[PDB]
């Protein structure tokens, strides 16, 4: 039982992150994030390893909830007659990237790289535990201030990896790759590449660098604030139009750019404290 | 420069 078993709090976010409210667990007090789904408003369905119908956001959160990662985990979730119910973690404090890039501007690079370490990490985890998040972007990503750690959140959007090609897709247009724009048709590691490139001259540069279908296609990548040669060309990289030509992440992970990268307690201890 | 969040 959901009220018998979590003291239920206020909304979190004011519906920014969905409908998602505070909660305490009972049995032992831990903070979680309750998030309630609307079946009605649900397209894409799966089966649990159980065979369980599903909401395809639970299991894909299942898959990658197991163990230690940069992902929000899910830790619990329930069935109710017109909706689903999550029990996720919830750090404290936090703050969403979109919101600190706001506040702070511009990223320094050795923030921005230890923050784009973290989120590379955490999308292997999910590759490697058979999930594509297909929604990545700052909004999508918890700060951990205290502890200098980043957290995924919202497969809303993802699906089951595979790698056949895609043709379907409901996630964020302005992260999304040219051959999506164009095409209707990408395939999911280099897509990912894609939107980590815009990610990444968003921590940068302070925004996003394209707004319009033309700028997504066009190939240009006007950088508005100083940025090293190394990050521009890792950037540029990941950028490349033709899918093909993007690194993998393997390739980005040894890119000169991303070499001696802080830890999250120290990232915490000179950027955020 | 407007910055705004881009909904899914
Ligand atoms: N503090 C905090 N804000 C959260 C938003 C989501 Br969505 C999931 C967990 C969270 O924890």
């Amino acid at each position: 039982p959901l009220e018998s078993q979590y003291q239920v709090g206020p909304l979190l976010g004011s519906g920014g992150f969905g409908s998602v409210y505070s909660g305490i667990r009972v049995s032992d007090n831990l903070p979680v994030a309750i998030k309630h789904v609307e079946k009605d408003r649900i397209s894409d369905w799966g089966e649990l390893p159980n065979g369980t119908r599903v909401p395809m956001e639970v299991v894909l959160l299942k898959k990658v909830s197991s163990g230690f990662s940069g992902v929000i985990r899910l830790l619990d979730w329930f069935e109710r007659p017109d909706s689903f119910v999550l029990i996720l973690e919830r750090p404290e404090p936090v703050q969403d990237l979109f919101d600190f890039i706001t506040e702070r501007g511009a990223l320094q690079e050795e923030l921005a790289r230890s923050f784009f370490w973290q989120v590379l990490e955490a999308v292997r985890h999910c590759h490697n535990c058979g999930v594509l998040h297909r929604d990545i972007k700052d909004e999508n990503i918890l700060i951990d201030l205290n502890r200098g750690e980043l957290k995924l959140i919202d497969f809303g959007s993802g699906a089951l990896l595979k790698d056949t090609v895609y043709t379907d897709f409901d996630g964020t247009r302005v992260y999304s790759p040219p051959e999506w724009i164009r095409y209707h048709r990408y395939h999911g590691r280099s897509a990912a590449v894609w939107s980590l490139g815009i990610l990444l001259y968003d921590m940068v540069c302070g925004d996003i660098p394209f707004e319009h279908d033309e700028e997504i296609i066009g190939g240009q990548v006007f950088f508005r604030q100083r940025v090293s040669s190394e990050c521009q060309h890792l950037i540029r990289w990941c950028l490349a139009l033709r899918p093909s030509d993007r690194p993998t992440f393997e390739e980005i992970q040894n890119h000169p750019w991303m070499q001696d990268v802080l830890l999250p307690q120290e990232t915490a201890e000179i950027h955020l404290h | 420069r407007k910055r705004r969040r881009h909904p899914s």
